[PDB]
RNA sequence: GCGAGCGUAGUUCAAUGGUAAAACAUCUCCUUGCCAAGGAGAAGAUACGGGUUCGAUUCCCGCCGCUCGCCCC
């Protein structure tokens, strides 16, 4: 169900780190982080990240509990190639169709380059704004890189251990 | 004891160096370039001089002067038959070419290896008008070997002006 | 040996599961003849091999060579 969008609080909660590193990891996670919801479409506010010795939050405020469910015009094979001089359309026609699950009349054609092109509506599969943060986390935190790092129980490569996480 | 590669190298790397300085303060690359392929032996001088370039640049003027100086250059490449002896006045052809040669000596007065680029472009500005005239009636086409050689002497020593200033290669206008 | 990054006209570079784009250089030509200056065209390419799909410069794997750490020093 539909709600209002709320706060979005993520800290990673490490040992000491050194005071050369504090200021690149708060900044290598707010960049990269504002670029994922808006690859996932997503709706956020200000945007603000903190640091501490020991924790590198990030605070993302009035953040949608939906995706924006809006149709895409896709781009198929060009005109000519799908589309016979007469009779029914080739393979690569029916093959976009299998592949989109859409109606062959849903085919509409669009004057652009040499040949035309050939255009069809599809949707974006809306999701509920939290399974996409579940699987997409576990990237934006592991994509932070520092100039020495270690391991403390795994193959996980970090400036310092990490004890906790606190994502609400 | 060491070989003369050594200081050679040495020249080179501080040039390289010189050049990543001199394009720090905003000065364009083409320019640079350009300058320290010439006068890479003081670094003052240099950094006096293409700081001041970029700046006369500006003048609305510097391509009619880039494109006549080289327009010359392009032609030298290839033979280097007329490399063997230099102009005179005897085998001389129409007033043109020695009007040409007049204004050339005219203005190599004010141009030596010494000189700044103040005054480079208005010494060389009065050279341009005959050099259409010249390119446009004298059909440098070898057709006599003797005028051929005196011609493409005459024009690489025509040329050969900026020899000691600049260079006009890495030139954005070019 | 052990990791990563790579590979597109001669050089520099565009894009995404689908008829390969642009500058520059070369060439063919139209201006009075040779360079400059205006125009038109031509040719020019996905390092290599396989797999799946109707179809990959794009997804997976093998190899070639380059660049960087580590190994050695």
């Amino acid at each position: 169900v539909v709600g209002q969008p709320r706060a979005f609080v993520l800290e990673i909660g490490t040992e000491e780190l050194p005071p050369h590193d504090v200021i690149e990891a708060t900044k290598q996670l707010e960049k990269s982080l504002i670029q994922i919801l808006e690859k996932r479409r997503l709706s956020h506010g200000k945007v603000r990240s903190y640091g501490t010795p020991r924790r590198l939050a990030v605070v993302v405020e009035n953040l949608n509990m939906k995706q924006m469910e809006e149709e895409i015009e896709l781009r198929g094979p060009p005109v000519a190639k799908a589309f016979d001089q007469e009779g029914r359309p080739t393979k690569a026609a029916e093959g976009f169709c299998r592949k989109n699950n859409v109606p062959i009349d849903s085919l509409y054609r669009r004057t652009d380059g040499k040949t035309e092109y050939i255009y069809a509506r599809v949707k974006e599969s809306a999701r509920f704004a939290d399974e996409v943060l579940t699987e997409d986390l576990p990237t934006i935190i592991s994509g932070i890189s520092f100039p020495k790092s270690m391991r403390w129980n795994s193959n996980i490569v970090f400036s310092r251990p990490i004890r906790w996480i606190f994502a609400l | 004891t060491i070989d003369s590669g050594v200081i050679d190298e040495v020249v080179q790397f501080v040039t390289r160096r010189l050049e990543q300085l001199l394009v720090d303060e905003g000065i364009n690359c083409e320019i640079v370039r350009s300058v320290l392929i010439e006068r890479a032996n003081c670094p003052y001088l240099a950094s006096q001089t293409a700081i001041e370039m970029e700046a006369f640049s500006r003048t609305e003027d510097f391509p009619k002067i880039v494109e006549a100086y080289s327009r010359p250059t392009r032609i030298i490449r290839g033979k280097e038959i007329g490399s063997a002896l230099e102009v005179d006045a005897s085998v001389f052809e129409k007033d043109e070419e020695r009007a040409l040669w007049s204004a050339y000596l005219e203005v190599a007065d004010k141009i030596h290896p010494g000189v700044d680029i103040k005054a480079f472009a208005d010494a060389s500005l009065e050279l341009l008008q005959p050099l259409e005239d010249f390119f446009t009636n004298v059909f440098v086409m070898a057709e006599d070997e003797k005028v051929r050689n005196n011609r493409l002497a005459l024009l690489t020593k025509v040329a050969s002006l900026p020899k000691g200033i600049a260079d006009l290669s890495v030139l954005p206008g070019f």
